[PDB]
């Protein structure tokens, strides 16, 4: 219940019973997905090569 | 940390009381709102980005509403007074090796099987009094347990004299024999200490221990050397790190469940609890049931957290505003 | 000096970045006691009388909600005084107060010095009635840590 | 002697994948946390109910 | 040769200079921090370390049995102690004194 | 400068300075990792702590 | 907010000024240390995890040292006063459509080639005066610009009554002309607004603008109906969102460069700048030269920020502590 | 300058000249590496299943 | 003497250490001393401007800085960006003996 | 008319990899950022001086 190295920023975590999405993101098991096919180029008429 | 829930738990910070919706100007404000026919209670709170409200409590459907102080959520650091057994020998026997083991039980992981053993030792000599023993074994324990190289704080050890009898003189791994100058030391006190805490990632957790003694040869038998009794605690870990880790969890209920997962792309929720202040906690635990054949209940709880100044000024004014508005008899703490 | 250092192998990296790994631990816990209260709410001092006389209800405050509805939990003296929980926890902040009982045929209660701060409690099981039993017991989870190094 | 256990999950956890920022572990019968690689959350709930 | 001793003295007798906030505490000539990481002897002495004044077999046998009863199996309790020439004579006198009893 | 005693090159196409001296520069990066420090046991005399 | 560097730049928040190393007890303390020969200057400060000293400044090798007040670093929001062109007509000519094109130039993208336009339109009536024009023009502008469900606010609209002439009458999309009852309106003020801000991830940026007018058929002539002049600014964006970004960058030159990246496997740095408080900045720019042939300079700077309340109390005491220790002549703001 | 939705995390960043390791670390192009074969199991004698 | 990370001076009877080097005392890696310049000379004595390495906030004791403490070289750590030159090398010489009839 | 340019990078940027938390973009002559999959920081420095 302490630290093994100097830079141990995580502690062992535990809970009981019904598990929420809040319980899963706090144990770092929920992350937003990247839509890799989705890419946005901002619309403009570029005139730098003019 | 991660807590258990009775199907939900949502937390609101009561930094101030404004008594109507139009006075919500700074963040952290709270207004206990209800109607005249006391059927609905809710809390309009000023978030860091606008006015927000809570779920509308049906006042026939509350189960309990009891508020706890900040003195009831403070972990008391356990003490152990290590002395010489006068039945074995009142003075140290002039030849033996006097060894004391500290049996830690929640070293780095959660279980009682992740143990750790630290030691102090004194070779007793002729003419050594009982006070010069405790001067020499609090030095030996401090070089092992309060060293500068250890990854975690393990125990705080102190010496108590027979003249003072209450005041602790702290002995560290840098403390010398010439600093501890008293001929009336009568015990050694080994006290738990507070472990480090990182907000939401490393919870508040403690390493318990047990001072254990080895056997010295007195006459012809190996008698255990000493006796250790639990002394009533004098130091408590304050409430701030438990509540700051309690806002941080219950903020994910009304918000983003991933707090920092994937970091160019996070939604920085701003928290209102100071980790360096003590807080009072009020829990209204209610449910929902409809007028139909679906008569089962969906239990819910709403936590309100206000600062404690020692006389509970902010929470009792928060409790009293709920009592007039909603007609609930929350007990003044 | 190098003959000391040549007993350790070399592991080869791609860049001079900080690196991290997973530290995995253990799971079998027990929970200390905070304070014990009798049925009218008075905190059980060490010099008090017996607390669970005639299977009377009384309360155990714990620093966390680790226990469940119908479970039998035992103190330092396992199976001598078994405490069966009655109902879910009432959360007094970060403090789960369980209304418990005394199983095992115990008539004259549990002594007051067996209900002090630092007394450790672990889960035995959750016994139910044979006819019209309602759901008891619950299920618990754990999670690991990590460590780090540099150049 | 008749015993009973109970666990409740939300219906959101039917196919809930675990984006493991830290690895997800199983509690063994021995007491050891063993590292696991299945990404579904109900694989870990069914381990602890049994 | 001097660059060879620099590499070996840093791999064993190296000491980290970073805070618990993450900041380094020694800055170079260009102002950037000197990011020193620890060595063999500093990274390994942060746990399981005993500082004794006089050595006894009652100390070391109890230090190695409470360790091994908690962590190791029965057939796994072989301990190869790395020491010096004077630590072997200090070892020899204690297991002479135990066997003489 | 003009000559390099480290190599033996008398004459310089690309001079660094005019002092007629020679400086050698070396650099290296290194590291040591100890995974678990609870798996090494040590007994040290008390005069070596400080 | 990434900035440029000449070489490495370090920042130290001065939350309290002490006089000894021993007095450094809280996170944010500072003390300027020097010799009695004044040949080396460094800043000992209290980090959130202990005492940390700064680099050693050679007092012969300083280039400049200057202290910047808070009002020098406060962005003045640009105001534009839209009136009817008196040469065209001082009253609205009946039956003509009065369209105004606000040309935004640094909308969401980072260049002048990413542009955006918001319109406002008024068709004039038979008895419409100048004030009734400015009322309906600002109602139409705020209806288009300040809708609630836009992505970001762009500009603020303010009528001015000619009797008041110095108090801004705020016009929003919820504003009706039943609320705007004054009969002497002489201009429409359009003023840019402060964009959102996340520390490190989103810098402090502004979207500039110009009002442009479409032509009306006055007397058979297509004349553009109005003029838009830039009046003196009356609002300022405070310094706090700029210094917290200046600390978030300069805490990777001391601390961790990996901020958040593999999210639970990070070191988390504690930042001592409150982003809702103004600061004054002191830049001590200095260099290092080697012994014989290493004569190239390593030109670096040490930043110090002190929170200031109106009159610059904490910075002028910081400079006064540096000037008596270093022997420098930093001017006091 | 501005946002394209309600939830945009980043604003565009820019700098001139000398790039340092925090110039890359403030544009999220410097991350620690997961050493997957390095893994620490904490030592204990596990007396569950006994 | 090295509270915070403060400079202090170490006087040696010869110039044996170099700029930027880590040198250690009798308790070698507990207090590592970093050379912060060149050895400004005082006769044969060479005084060294010195600050402490490691995470040493507490300082170095005054009984670890007395006459007779045996110092040795460790290494010369340098920063990752815009590093500048540190360190040096050392040389020795033999002796002779004679006999007669 | 005669002109000049300069740009200094540190020595440690020789084989400095980019960790790609965001995409790494490259400014074009036309005034448009285009995203690039080159892993080296010197690929983006050498485009800018050109
Ligand atoms: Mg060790």
């Amino acid at each position: 219940a302490g630290k093994l190295g100097k830079f141990q920023m995580l502690g062992f975590q535990h809970w009981k019973g019904l598990t929420s999405d809040n319980h899963l993101g706090a144990i770092f098991q929920q992350a937003p997905q990247k839509a890799t096919n989705l890419m946005v180029q901002l619309l403009a008429f570029y005139r730098g090569k003019s | 940390m991660v807590i258990s829930i009775n199907q939900v738990r949502q937390l609101y910070v009561a930094k101030a009381l404004k008594a109507n919706t139009a006075a919500l100007t700074t963040a952290g404000d709270i207004v206990p709102k209800a109607d005249t026919a006391k059927t609905t209670l809710y809390f309009q709170s000023m978030s860091p980005a606008g006015i927000v409200a809570s779920d509308k409590i049906n006042l026939k459907h509350v189960l309990y509403a009891k508020a706890t102080p900040s003195e009831a959520l403070a972990h008391k650091l356990v003490r152990y007074s290590v002395t010489l057994d006068a039945d074995v020998s009142a003075t140290p026997v002039a030849g033996q090796n006097y060894i004391l083991r500290l049996a830690f039980r929640q070293y780095i992981g959660l279980s009682e099987e992740d143990q750790y053993f630290k030691y102090g030792e004194v070779i007793a000599r002729s003419g050594m009094t009982a006070s010069d023993f405790y001067k020499k074994m609090a030095i030996s324990l401090a070089k092992n347990l309060e060293n500068k190289t250890e990854s975690t704080p393990l125990v705080n050890i102190y010496l108590i004299s027979a003249a003072a009898a209450s005041t602790d003189v702290p002995v560290t791994s840098a403390t010398k024999e010439s600093d501890l100058t008293a001929t009336d030391y009568n015990q050694i006190i080994i006290e738990e200490t507070e472990q480090p805490w990182v907000l939401g990632m490393m919870p508040q957790a403690f390493i318990p221990f047990t001072p254990q003694f080895l056997t010295i040869t007195v006459d012809g038998e190996d008698r255990l050397w000493g006796v250790a009794t639990v002394v009533t605690p004098t130091k408590t870990v304050p409430d701030g790190h438990l509540i700051a880790d309690l806002e941080y969890f219950c903020m994910g209920a009304r918000g983003d469940i991933y707090r920092g997962m994937g970091y160019p792309n996070i939604i920085k929720t701003t928290y209102l609890v100071d980790p360096g202040a003590v807080y009072d906690v009020l829990d209204i635990h209610y449910f929902y049931t409809g007028s139909n054949e679906s008569v089962q209940k969906s239990e819910k709880t709403i936590t309100l957290v206000a600062v404690d100044d020692g006389s509970h000024t902010a929470m009792n004014a928060l409790i009293g505003a709920i009592n007039t508005a909603s007609g609930l008899t929350i007990a003044t703490l | 000096l190098d003959t000391f250092l040549n007993s350790f192998p070399t592991r080869e990296f791609e860049d001079d970045n900080e690196y991290y790994w997973d530290v995995i631990g253990s799971s079998r816990r027990n929970i200390p006691l905070v304070e014990a209260r009798d049925e009218n709410g008075v905190v059980v001092a060490a010099n008090a009388a017996n607390v669970g006389v005639g299977t009377s209800p009384f309360y155990l405050v714990f620093p966390e909600d680790w226990f469940a509805d119908g479970e039998v939990i035992v103190g330092n003296l396992n199976q001598v005084y078994p405490f069966r929980i009655l109902g879910d926890a009432r959360m007094e902040g970060t403090n789960a107060v369980y209304k418990v009982e005394l199983m095992g045929g115990n008539t004259q209660g549990v002594p007051a010095e067996r209900l002090q701060q630092g007394e450790r409690f672990s889960i035995e099981f959750a016994p139910v009635e044979k006819e019209l039993s309602r759901k008891v017991g619950d299920v618990r989870f754990t999670s690991p840590v990590s460590m780090r190094n540099e150049w | 002697t008749t015993i009973r256990i109970q666990h409740k999950v939300a219906g959101n956890k039917l196919n809930k994948k675990l984006a493991m920022g830290i690895p997800m572990v199983r509690n063994l019968e021995s007491g050891k946390q063993v590292k696991d690689t299945a990404n579904m959350w109900m694989h870990y709930v069914d381990w602890e109910v049994e | 040769l001097q660059f060879d001793e620099y590499k070996n003295n840093a791999m064993a007798w190296g000491t980290s200079n970073r805070n618990l906030n993450g900041e380094y505490m020694n800055f170079g000539k260009s102002g950037n921090a000197i990011k020193t990481g620890a060595g063999i002897f500093e990274q390994t002495e942060v746990a399981n370390t005993m500082y004794y004044n006089t050595f006894s077999l009652k100390l070391l046998e109890d230090a190695l049995y409470e360790l091994s009863a908690s962590k190791l199996a029965m057939d796994d309790r072989l301990f190869v102690i790395k020491t010096g020439e004077r630590g072997a004579i200090q070892f020899h006198k204690e297991v002479l004194k135990t066997v003489s009893g | 400068g003009i000559r390099n005693p480290f190599t033996g090159q008398k004459g310089n196409p690309y001079m660094s300075f005019d002092e007629d001296s020679a400086v050698i520069h070396r650099m290296a990066t290194l590291g040591v990792c100890v995974l678990d420090p609870t798996r090494t046991m040590s007994l040290i005399p008390a005069i070596l702590q400080g």
